[PDB]
RNA sequence: GGCCGCAGGAAGAGGAACGGAGCGAGUCCCCGCGGGCGCGAUUCCCUGAGCUGUGGGACGUGCACCCAGGACUCGCUCACACAUG
């Protein structure tokens, strides 16, 4: 997978080839992490996810 | 509550004084607890086992009716179904080795 | 000072005093389909409401999933029809559909639609989609200028054919150049797109148009109509995770913030307020009468797509404009619009009509034998409701 | 370069090991390469660890989503294995014997490098929570 | 100087009322209520409850039935028991505000609890995973009650920390936030058996009931005696307005509906909360929610289950805005002023004429 | 007397003062009685379930053991099995609709 | 009993089983004074809790 | 989109007191509650390695606790209220 990415000021993507930034740090992969349904770290993820406050439901609520 | 199955106890035969005489048809001719409530498929109880009667490999079952069930509403070779723990098995009965 | 503030707070008198000036209310914060709700043209205030629906956002967890939507970052491994086949074996829900298929190795944007709103698939699989790719091209180029000429040329009504049929056109809005690589002969373009363009088809295209030949490497699905990948994007694991906290911990609070009630996809649309004993004639597939409408938004043209919604904020159907904003505020009688997809479901609101005045007179006449029995006039009928009373069957 | 590297980390990349016990660990993953005792990828130290398997296992704090491996550190936990971040994911894949970057690692003992592996267990596990 | 307060300094329910959202901002104001807060010190303390610091020896009944005597009350409620060699949180009701004990019984709890363990384990760190293994619904066995097996229930552990671990003692402070009717005792035997070593509870406070805590306006029996003492014999008020408070205190998380003087009588009788008779409305009021009806004094009327949201309040006239639920405030508070209004006079004229 | 069949209840963790704690699994996760008989494959009574706990979906019981057995004899992931009809099925501890 | 605490810089309990806290200090007892309702030395308790400034009454007031 | 089949309707959108409250009783739910408090005399005993002097115990003695809520059901009381520009 060759497409990568950093965020914008404005917030966005921007899409790059190129595994660093203008400003130097590494750029992200576009693609989301494999999936399989047969998956049974659903504890797991959330675990640690809340001990970082990383956890969707902790970030600041979206605008509707 | 309602058990989460029933199986076949027997099939109607003639009522008999406002309750229905049934022909017993368990796989591996096993044998229904007294007072055990008898089922139709549906998972409603209609009564309960009253007597049990008749020879070990072909014995029969009166059922005594619920308060809201009636008699005359069974057809003939209408299958009752029982909750499977309230089974024993027919080896009790017969005399030990 | 904090102690001189909490000395006021026992010493003097509080009381929210009287005032003469006009109540103004702030509806700009609203959620979803009731944002400026206070903007509306208002018909009238008099109707009695029913206590049946809900708010959409506050749906109980049940009725929120069914009448809901996640806008999914589709993984790289299955295809279209396979994920939306475990989004529903995951939630437990009998109905699942999606916004456009993506390929097996295309990720992004894909608008997952359950139960109730799938009956919104044919509107999001119609919209417009925005896709970014990567061109790889089989023989070197002399720039990156060259590769935007043909990305430019490539802009318009197309012919394309799909991948291994007919002929068919495909408008491509607009198209860019984001770079090229040219040692591996790899080039990222950005495309808008109407829904059903085979981007693989385009990649071949702009091979054959540059003179080298080229393939697509790979595609990604930045936006499936009104929902983007900046726009509350969720992906696999979040969907997982958030069913596995609500049937562990018993918290809704993750399943809400991945699942979306189907309202927010109809924001874009123009809204019309419906009264609470109109929408369930509605749904049974009435047409939608001007004694039924509330409050109705600046613009509504003549064939315009709008959502027509209750006082809570649900939406009841997606319909037709038959009347312009201008005439819903001057005409006396007449149908508004009529049903193009009916969203909500039949007893959600209670079955209130025919218990009207003037539907009442006509069932009354019914039963005096004044009208034949399929409502129609007779000889026998007066003047006065023979002439007013235009029936729009006709 | 290590101080430099702390820009590009990751939320949930802590415990992160030191600039010395990071060069230390390198050293470790390199002699058990020699012997064929680490485990590498999620793929591979996911099935050795659900095995039965124990080691150290470290993890690269360059990773990005962290969906790819963030199940790993509770995998840990519930056998009591030792975890560690290092600062990047190209050092783990080159140190690992890999022309690919590489996002977890398992290290494996073994009576050859005993010495250096005891000196990094040790600190490893002293290491505080965050 | 009222006049120069944000209205985020307004006590108790009229906090932040300016931005409720204003149907009307007309009406006849009537000299009937106080504001909460300046109540005659009889009907203070009637519509009051106190955040008490319960001791270790008495059952929480018996701390009640203190609190009865030294205020000479009839009635109070408790909030949830605490066993008999717990401390903590107990909000104790007094009189009219005891009808919003299920509201504070239901509400979550918070404890800080020692556990100590029969057998060393490997350290702190190996508490702290059992107790995040214990988080979420959990099934706890209800203890035997007059020869009455109960069965297995399901309560749910909304986070659980460890505070502290002695190696020494083989004890370990934990931290529980959780619903009510959870049993920690239950919860230290199964840490216990979690861990493989065994354990019991050694001691237990509650740190929070819901709206109040430890943190803040929390007294002891001292002070409730106390305060009593000082307006027995001296005739001061001072310090037993400190000690109670009014229950509108317990309702500042509800959502609010302010009414007319004239409306206020009416809902007392038991009419239904109309729309004519709203001044303000609070943003997030659902259908089949419990919200509670205010006067323009703040003092609550009733607990009301709203039968419009937000949205529909907005767009209608008349009707049936919400039912009551529980009637707070007593009869003849406000009074009778119902009928005077020009549809309900219409009605009453085109009936004689 | 000995049941008919046994299902799988669960499988052996470690030893907890004199009696065993066990991780349930049960199909369809399932919840046992309390002082339900528990069994190993060979219908030989082994103990009582005492105590059940942790969460819904991943729930542990104790076993208090029999006159004769002792904790150390279990090997780790040693399975035992339960009569059927003294369990129950989760949705009667799940919330009512 | 053996639950103690020491209140942190924002006036929050932070419980402990150690006799002292991190600054040197002692550590009080979590639980109250234990209560009998036939106390007759309420006189007593106002008298110096008047005399140091230490009543409830002369203590700022909450804000609610 | 097009065609066919089945099912629900054949809809003009009503109602400015609907049908409430507060008590009392019976029955369920809630529901780990002989223990808690005081005084007296041989300083009433006791720094127990036994919790414990910010309290533990013995013997006299007295005292006050074991509810309050919610739901259902059958009474009594007060209303039958659209909220006065």
């Amino acid at each position: 997978m060759f497409l990568q990415y950093y965020l914008n000021e404005q917030g966005d993507r921007v899409y790059t080839l190129k595994k660093f930034d203008p400003m130097g740090q590494q750029t992200c992969s576009a693609h989301p992490a494999r999936f399989s349904p047969d998956d049974k770290y659903s504890r797991h993820r959330i675990t640690i996810k809340k001990r970082f406050k990383v956890l969707m439901t902790q970030q600041p609520r979206p605008v509707l | 509550g309602p058990p989460e199955r029933v199986v076949l106890l027997g099939e109607f035969l003639h009522p008999c004084e406002d309750d229905i005489v049934c022909k017993c048809t368990t796989d591996e001719n096993k044998v229904p607890y007294f007072n055990a409530p008898v089922y139709l498929e549906n998972k409603e109880q209609i009564g309960k086992v009253d007597e049990i009667f008749g020879q070990l490999r072909d014995f029969y079952f009166s059922v005594k009716l619920s308060e809201n069930m009636k008699a005359s509403s069974f057809k003939k070779l209408q299958k009752f179904y029982i909750d499977p723990y309230k089974l024993l098995p027919l080896q009790r009965f017969l005399p030990r080795p | 000072p904090e102690e001189d503030v909490a000395e006021i707070q026992h010493a003097e008198e509080f009381l929210i005093k009287p005032e003469s000036k006009v109540a103004k209310l702030d509806t700009s914060q609203w959620p979803l389909l009731l944002k400026n709700f206070d903007k509306l043209n208002v018909r009238t205030t008099h109707y009695t409401p029913l206590a049946c629906g809900s708010n959409p956002l506050k749906r109980e967890i049940g009725d929120y999933i069914r009448t809901g939507f996640i806008n999914l970052d589709k993984p790289s491994n299955p295809s279209s029809h396979e994920v939306v086949a475990w989004i529903r074996r995951i939630l437990r829900v009998e109905k699942t559909g999606h916004s456009g298929t993506l390929d097996p190795k295309v990720t992004g944007c894909l608008i997952v639609c359950i139960e109730r709103a799938t009956r919104l698939v044919k509107s999001q699989q119609s919209a417009g989609k925005e896709y970014v790719g990567i061109v790889r091209l089989h023989n070197a180029i002399e720039g990156g200028t060259q590769l935007s000429r043909a990305l430019e040329t490539l802009t318009g009504a197309l012919f394309q054919r799909p991948p291994l049929r007919q002929l068919r056109v495909r408008t491509i809005y607009e198209s860019k150049m984001i770079e090229y690589d040219p040692e591996r002969r790899l080039g990222i373009f950005w495309v808008s797109c109407e829904a059903g363009t085979y981007i693989r088809t385009l990649c071949v295209h702009l091979g054959l148009l540059l003179g080298v030949g080229g393939q697509m490497q790979e595609l990604r699905r930045v936006r499936s109509g009104v929902m983007s990948e900046k726009d509350h994007m969720v992906t696999m694991h979040d969907v997982l995770d958030a069913q596995w906290l609500y049937d562990n911990h018993k918290d809704e609070s993750y399943l809400r913030r991945v699942v979306y009630p189907l309202e927010k996809l109809l924001t874009s649309h123009k809204r019309l307020v419906m009264k609470d004993s109109a929408v369930n004639a509605i749904c049974y597939g009435a047409k939608i009468m001007l004694p039924g409408v509330l409050r109705y938004e600046d613009g509504i043209e003549v064939n315009q797509e709008i959502v027509v919604i209750t006082t809570k904020g649900e939406a009841i159907c997606m319909a037709i404009a038959l009347m312009t904003t201008a005439v819903i505020s001057t005409c006396d009688h007449g149908i508004v619009a009529k049903i193009k997809r009916v969203i909500m479901e039949r007893d959600t609101y209670p079955r209130k009509w025919g218990l009207g005045p003037k539907a009442s007179q006509k069932k009354l006449m019914i039963k005096q034998g004044l009208l034949d029995k399929h409502g129609k006039p007779t000889d026998s009928t007066p003047a006065t409701w023979k002439q007013e009373y235009v029936d729009y069957s006709e | 370069t290590y101080q430099e590297l702390l820009v590009n980390q990751n939320p949930i990349a802590q415990p992160l090991a030191s600039r010395r016990l990071t060069r230390k660990l390198y050293k470790c993953i390199k002699k058990a390469v020699k012997q064929k005792q680490i485990r590498r990828g999620v793929k591979e130290v996911q099935k050795f660890v659900n095995k039965g398997e124990k080691g150290i296992m470290v993890l690269a704090g360059d990773t990005l989503p962290i969906e790819v491996y963030c199940h790993l550190p509770v995998m840990c936990e519930d056998r009591n294995l030792p975890y560690v971040y290092i600062p990047s994911k190209t050092d783990l894949g080159a140190a690992a014997g890999s022309k690919r970057p590489t996002c977890v690692i398992m290290v494996k003992p073994h009576e050859e490098y005993q010495e250096a592996y005891d000196e990094c267990l040790e600190e490893v596990q002293s290491l505080p929570l965050p």
